[PDB]
This record gives structure tokens, C-alpha cells and sequence, in this order.
């Protein structure tokens, strides 16, 4: 049976890129942060970069601190660096164009952040856009057959394909509509030759008022189904803390359950803490 | 060979109608595997079709 | 202050096409059904058709009865017909796929009309979980004897979806930043198309008056305050969160009312417990 | 005329930076109207640009 957590990844020694997608209000932004936070506590001798193309600068909202276009360390830690940028601004109705040039610009712009700096980023985490991931560009050269571009794409595609180098973490909630989408996602991701072996399921009540001990039902219902249907994935099951959750402390505090599988019976007292 | 091709489409067509008649919402696991399989057959077919194209 | 309900629409006497969309788990399928049921009860001498291209047959799910490819009536009603179909079943340019898709549905809707003998007044489109194939009506512009054969048709549809009296789009959403953000993104798109949209439904509200509800509510209320000063000119109907799933004509009907006579927790709190069984 | 064009871009550029510096999540109403306005200016510009194209 596949361990129900993200320990394997949070302790990787091959992963240079970790995308993190999922459409919907899925607590994903808290998920990207937890992962980034956790890796950086488990490999201090490594430099992690967490970026967002989300143009509402969520990474900032989340940390409650104001990032920007130039990689900057999180106040509270010395290997984790948020970056919030926008490719469109910085940046032929073919399918793939926009996406390529865009992402492309991102990378160019990440390396700028590394050269002019001096110190450099080990493993970078992508917190996919609220308007979906730009990963369609992976299949550009195919529908292709100017080459200055198709040439760059390949160089990356090669590197996003290597399952030791790069994987995608899916985020979701225990709900028909969400899951449906999550599977649809996994299909596309594989359409690309992109490793994906992890699924984070957020917001579960574990309810042991009367809307809770009813909403729980469907959650538990579809949970059973996820179980039958992704045996070969680690799928970490995550608690729902009341109200918003943001702040390097809190963030750190809750990020643990991507490491050691949250168990309501026992890990319970830690959820009241974050609910105050 | 076309005799294998035909053999498949029955499967696809039959499995579609079956999945069509199930509560995808009350039998999520089942509905999906069936959909996956459904997609699987779509691709095995064209590999066939294209051979026959010669 | 435009009426915080859909009463204008549920009684319209001109609308032929009512689209209903919104991404996410936004209690939308219950919205499509409620509206459809509601018109049917306010225009009996009229025939309504609610169709879905959702390949997981959500209409059947919502009704707890099994619809299909051929227009058929909801058990318990005589002017409301549900239909579930799949266009994909029946030149990588932007617009094509979507256009033909829809096109084919139209054809197929007329089939259900002629072969029958009786015709549909007003159809309600429950847009797909992958979202509306509605991009197709900006095709003429960004756009070979069979070519015009299409563009001409498209113009004839567009001509009709463009008319504010004939067809509007209802947005479904919840009181949450991500959804709300996405909604406005949508409204822009819809307007980019010269498509009328002046209605927003906001589902899953707690109105709370345990201890996890009275906390999630604050956010809901929070963003409510924002919607209020950002869509003055929209009817935006605010709807209650019945505990648990909510299906079956009876229930669907009982709930559908709050799109007509705007909900109100202080008073109408009694009814919601009725569905919570 | 180009003197009106330039006048606009300052507006667009300046309004962008402002919106960039606000909590879109804690000031949703404001953030959006600003974005609408932002989009508005993008289109007024090209109408200009294209004139100048002659
Ligand atoms: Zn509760």
C-alpha cells in the first residue's frame, strides 16, 4: 500500500521542479505553501523557490507579507523564496504560442534572478494559475511540424518529462465536481508525459452543528471512491481548520500533515490551536 | 484483421451504453474506470483503422 | 437597487434561450433545475426544455429519475422537459469545434420538436462542467464553399443570442474570493460576446445567526459586502445552504422558490429545516 | 495627438502599479473596479496607436 503522504517528495534529492495544480476553491494556495515550507525544513542545505503567476499576489496574501518580481526570502526562514510575477505583462492564433513564450519568459526571468544574485535555487515550486496551468505548451513541437522557439521548448520538455526531476501535485476536495475535474486533469497531465503520483485532498471535516455531520457524509462517501481509484498514488488527506489560515507560523504548523498523515483521533489538539 | 476491429467497437459501444446507464455520482469509482477503459478502446481502434487505411 | 431575485426572468414572456453557467462546485445544477421548474409554474401555457450536455447525466441525478437523448417530461410536471445528450459523440482554429458542437445540438433540438408535433417555448442550457462552448459566437470576425455554409448559420444563431430580450446568461457562484474572481472573469467574457448577463446567483450562504459555521460565515458575509457594491445593476439572488444534498422534484421545487421570492432567514428559516431531513 | 496617447499610458502604468500594491483579497471591490478601468485603458490605447499607425 502506498504511503498516504508526501514524505517521499518532501525529502526528494532529484526534484528540480514541482508543479502544483487544481482548479477550484481548493485551499491549493495553502497547499503550495505548506509543501515549499516543508521541503525547506527537511533540506536546509538546499535553496527553494516558490513562484506564482497568479496576478492577485496570493503568495503575499498567504504569508501576510509583500513579495514581488525579484525573488525574496520569506521573513522567518533562510532557504525559502517567494516570487510573484506576471508573464503576460512582461511578455498567430496557434494553440500553444502564448503559453510557451509566457512560461519561457518566466524561466528566462528565474535565471536572471539567479545570475545577478550570486546564490542559486535548487528546487523550484510552481503554484499553477487560478486560470489553469500553462502546461499545454508541452505538446507544442508535435502540432508544430520560429525554430529558435521550438528549440527552447524541447530543452525544457526533456527536463519536465524526467519523473525524478519533476512531478505535479494535484489539489482537490472530496466532491463529485472537484474530483471529476481532478481526474480530467490527471488525464491531460499524462497526455504530456508528466509524472503525477500525488493528490492532496483538502477540507475534510472528520466529524466524529448538523450541517457538519452531514457535509462530512458526502466527503466520506467520495473519499471511499478515491481510495478505490488511485491505489498507486500517495493521496494525503487534509483537515479543515475553521476560518482562514495564513502566517508562517500557522502555515508551518499545518504543513506537517503533508508529512505525517493527519490523524483526527490523535493529531486533534493541533487543529484547535490554528482555530482561534 | 477487420474482424478484430469490429470485435472492438462492439466492446466500446456496449461499454458506453452501460456507463451511460449508471449513476456516475453514486458509483464514482466504477463510472471512472469504465471511462478510462472507454478512452483506452478509442485509441486501440485508430491504430487499427489506420492500418486498414492501406 | 435592482430586485435581488429572478422574478423578472421567471416571468419573462420573450426569452427563448437562457444559459446557466459558472465553474466550480457551485450548487449550479440545482440552480439550472430551480429556474426551469420555476418558469414552468409561472407560464403553464408555455413549454420549457432544460438540457444538459454533461456526460455524467447530472439532470437525472438532480431529479432522481432517468432522462435521455430524447426530450421527455419530468415526472410530476407537464410543461417541463429534461434532455441529456452528448455533442462530442454525435483546422485547429479557435471557434470551430465549439461552433459545430452547439450547431449540432440545435439541429437535434428541432428534431425533438418536429418528429414530436409539439414545440418548445423556452429552453434552459445547463452549461457543461468544462464550461460553455459559447466562444463560438465571436467566430465570424476572426474568420471554402462549405465555409460560409457555417459562418452564415453562426450569424443566424448569434443574431438571436445577441438580443437582450431573447436570451440572457445567469451566473452561478459562491461567496468566496476564488469563485467570485472567476465569476467576474466570466461576465467580461460574456460581454465581450455581446451576450446579455444581468443576473447572478450566489449559493451556499449560511446566514448564521457548532463553531466552524459561525467562522466560515464571516468570510461569506465579508465578500457579500463586496459583491453588493460591485454589481449594483445586477439582480443578484442570495441563496441558503440546505444541509446535505437536495434532489427530487418536490424538494427542488420547494427550494426553487427563493429565486422568486428572495430568501430571508429571519422569517423563512422554517422552510429550510423542511429540506434538511 | 501622440500627446494624448502618452498622457494615457502614464495613467495605465500608474494605475497598474497601484493595483499591484493593494490586497486584492482584502479590498476586492476596489481591486476589481481598478482592473476594469485598467482593461478600459488598454482598449482606448490601441484605438489611438492604430491612428498613429498612419
Ligand atoms: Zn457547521
Amino acid at each position: 500500500t502506498v504511503e498516504p503522504n508526501l514524505h517521499s517528495l518532501i525529502t526528494s534529492t532529484t526534484h528540480k521542479w514541482i508543479f502544483v495544480g487544481g482548479k477550484g476553491g481548493v485551499g491549493k494556495t495553502t497547499s503550495s505553501c505548506s509543501i515549499a515550507i516543508q521541503m525547506a525544513l527537511s533540506q536546509p542545505n538546499k535553496q527553494f523557490l516558490l513562484i506564482s503567476t497568479d496576478p492577485a499576489h496570493n503568495l503575499s496574501d498567504a504569508f501576510g507579507e509583500k513579495f514581488g518580481k525579484d525573488a525574496r526570502k520569506v521573513t522567518g526562514m533562510n532557504n525559502l523564496s517567494c516570487m510573484e510575477i506576471d508573464p503576460s505583462a512582461a511578455l498567430g492564433s496557434i494553440p500553444g504560442i502564448d503559453e510557451a513564450l509566457s512560461f519561457m519568459e518566466v524561466m528566462k526571468h528565474i535565471k536572471r534572478q539567479e545570475q545577478g544574485e550570486g546564490e542559486t535555487f535548487d528546487t523550484v515550486i510552481f503554484d499553477t494559475a487560478p486560470t489553469g496551468h500553462t502546461l499545454r505548451f508541452l505538446q507544442l513541437p508535435n502540432t508544430l511540424s520560429l525554430n529558435e522557439l521550438k528549440a527552447n521548448v524541447e530543452t525544457i520538455r526533456q527536463q519536465f518529462t524526467d519523473p525524478d526531476l519533476t512531478t505535479f501535485v494535484c489539489v482537490c476536495i472530496s466532491e463529485f465536481l472537484s474530483l471529476y475535474e481532478t481526474e480530467r486533469l490527471i488525464q491531460e497531465l499524462i497526455s504530456y508525459d508528466m509524472d503525477v503520483n500525488s493528490i492532496i485532498v483538502n477540507q475534510l471535516l472528520f466529524a466524529e452543528c448538523k450541517r457538519c455531520q452531514a457535509r462530512w457524509k458526502m466527503q466520506k462517501k467520495y473519499l471511499d471512491q478515491i481510495d478505490e481509484l488511485y491505489e498507486d498514488f500517495h493521496v494525503v488527506k487534509m483537515p479543515l481548520c475553521a476560518g482562514e489560515i495564513r502566517g508562517l507560523n500557522n502555515l508551518t504548523k499545518f504543513s506537517q500533515f503533508l508529512n505525517k498523515e493527519y490523524n483526527p483521533i490523535t493529531d486533534g489538539k493541533v487543529i484547535y490551536e490554528l482555530e482561534d | 484483421l477487420s474482424k478484430k476491429y469490429l470485435a472492438k467497437v462492439k466492446e466500446r459501444h456496449e461499454l458506453k451504453e452501460f456507463n451511460n446507464s449508471i449513476s456516475a455520482q453514486d458509483n464514482y469509482a466504477k463510472w471512472t474506470k469504465n471511462n478510462r477503459k472507454l478512452d483506452s478502446l478509442d485509441k486501440e481502434i485508430n491504430n487499427l483503422k489506420d492500418e486498414i487505411q492501406s
